[PDB]
């Protein structure tokens, strides 16, 4: 109802933002491959009322005038794409990418989405599969009686059968790089789907053109670190509460208009 | 009375009145931030342009 | 437009001037009707002798 | 052309100003006021002027 | 006879209006699956005074609540039967008179003779029927509802959860316990199954929590009051003005 109200509102909704970024970041810390995000704000509109520029006294301009300003906006989160710690777990299922590239994935419906997450699974048939059940492209598939599994730096699988002293390669791990990776739009299980923002997909194998090198056995921990989270807890609460204390003030100051 | 209007096509009227400049009525370019300075310096603005 | 009704237009300002100005006048009326009779029974006199 | 940009998400809220209106209030009960002295003191004068 | 007071009034109930709408979003933020409601206020006739040019207002009426479809958190329940909605679809359940509602409340329970059924008893279709000696319910990504029975090896299939999708999601009536009945503007109840043609996908053991927030209701607590308070001092400052008028 009131102009600095809404201000006040606008910047409230700005603090509430950046402590839901900050949870999310929080949430996902034991989450492999979790990239951890971070919002930026802007300013909202500038009410001309004087013109700054506009000439007074014929020969003398105006400098800086009243550009009266509305609130704050904001403008996106972007993810903080950086290599993650890498932790040994020991399995032959686990692999890690150490550059910047992305496992493809095709969802059931037809599309393909991308994951950094290197946990995978083999379901009844012997296919290679996300921990969701998502199958990984390309169809890696495994044989039934399977002594070890080898995925190699350059992303070459190979099977060690029984009776046979060489390993069998039965697939290759592609890497999709994009031109721009904070593009992709998240859509959970630690997916990601192309958008017109992020370029094109790119395949290519690990260690050529940028993609990544692959490791067995690692898994890319999140990079979300934690003290700066506790420390932007402490400014997402005093900047709440600084503003909530503008709202208090606006609101003494209109009921002292409406008593009289 | 300093209530100053501007008419559709860019004539300043006070009640209806033409105001009078040094030139005569003054004819105001179509649509535009008006900012009249300490001495009566007129400024128009005229939307979208810089 | 629905959902809202609408009221009478009768202005109370100009009822108020109205009364206030119907009273002064009828007064005036009377002090014309009296200065009238006044007359004509001062006159009727000049029919004696 | 001169015209303005959408900004999806946001209502623009009304331009009243509550610190301009209540003040008008007061001045416009004051000046009510005044004029109804006007009216009562040409009645007074309209009710000698009959009475003579 | 012409006065202020009638706009208001006008006035007076507009922010009541907005106040019983701000106190059910309130009211419901425990609800799960509750869309929060917004009121828009938009003035009444004007009234024209032609010169030998001006218009005079009425006042404001409220037109249309509307209801903000977006999706909201997802709380864990650790109960299998429940089932969140991730996207915009809507859970069809029949009412007992006939006619199906649509609801988003994903908190489902198992009647007496299998059957699956909300929280109020309807009977959610199509038809699921829960065998009694199940081990485990899995109800999928894609609605497919499976039963373990001990013994066998494999999951026997019982259902499809279809989600209805309705092409203007805010045009719903609200019927009341938390159940939409479809209407002329949110027409053609288009059936599919959860994960095409744009129908949302779903959680086992999520439940949809409220969408209201809590920020923007008490700043609009504040300025409802204000604004209330502002209505009544003109109120009673017609009030005053026509009681000068009177004593003339």
């Amino acid at each position: 109802m009131i102009s600095s109200l809404w201000i006040a509102k606008t910047g409230l909704d700005a603090q509430q933002t950046n402590m839901d970024v900050i949870a999310n970041n929080l949430a996902n810390v034991s989450t492999n491959g979790f990239k951890r995000q971070r919002a930026v704000f802007e300013d909202l509109l500038y009410q001309t009322i004087r013109q700054p520029g506009a000439q007074s006294s014929e020969q003398t301009t105006l400098p800086s005038g009243l550009q009266i300003g509305t609130g704050v906006r904001p403008v996106a989160t972007e993810r903080l794409h950086s290599q993650g710690n890498l932790s040994q777990t020991n399995n032959s299922k686990d692999v890690a990418i150490k550059g910047q590239g992305f496992f493809q994935v095709m969802l059931p419906d037809g599309t393909s989405a991308y994951t950094r997450d290197g946990s995978f699974q083999v379901d009844q048939n012997g296919q290679l599969v996300t921990a969701g059940g998502f199958q990984v492209q390309p169809a890696i598939t495994i044989p039934a009686n399977a002594l070890s599994i080898t995925i190699g730096r350059d992303g070459v699988v190979s099977v060690t059968q029984q009776g046979q002293a060489a390993p069998v390669q039965v697939g290759q791990l592609n890497l999709t790089t994009f031109m721009n990776d904070t593009g992709l739009e998240s859509i959970g299980e630690n997916l990601y789907i192309e958008t017109q923002s992020s370029g094109a997909p790119n395949e290519s194998t690990p260690g050529l053109n940028g993609a990544g090198l692959l490791y067995q056995g690692y898994v890319e921990t999140s990079n979300v670190n934690v003290a700066e989270e506790l420390v932007n807890m402490i400014q997402v609460q005093r900047a709440y509460e600084i503003n909530s204390k503008a709202v208090s003030t606006t609101d003494q100051m209109l009921q002292k208009l409406t008593q009289l | 009375n300093g209530n100053i209007q501007v008419g559709p096509t860019g004539q300043l009227t006070i009640q209806g009145h033409p105001v009078i400049g040094e030139g005569g009525p003054i004819t105001v370019p179509e649509g535009s931030e008006i900012t009249i300075a300490a001495d009566g310096t007129i400024s128009a603005l005229n939307p979208g342009d810089p | 437009m629905s959902g809202v009704l609408e009221g009478s237009n009768v202005k109370p300002v100009e009822a108020m001037t109205d009364m206030i100005a119907n009273a002064r006048r009828f007064e005036m009326q009377m002090k014309v009707i009296t200065s009238v009779d006044e007359n004509e029974g001062r006159a009727n006199q000049l029919l004696s002798m």
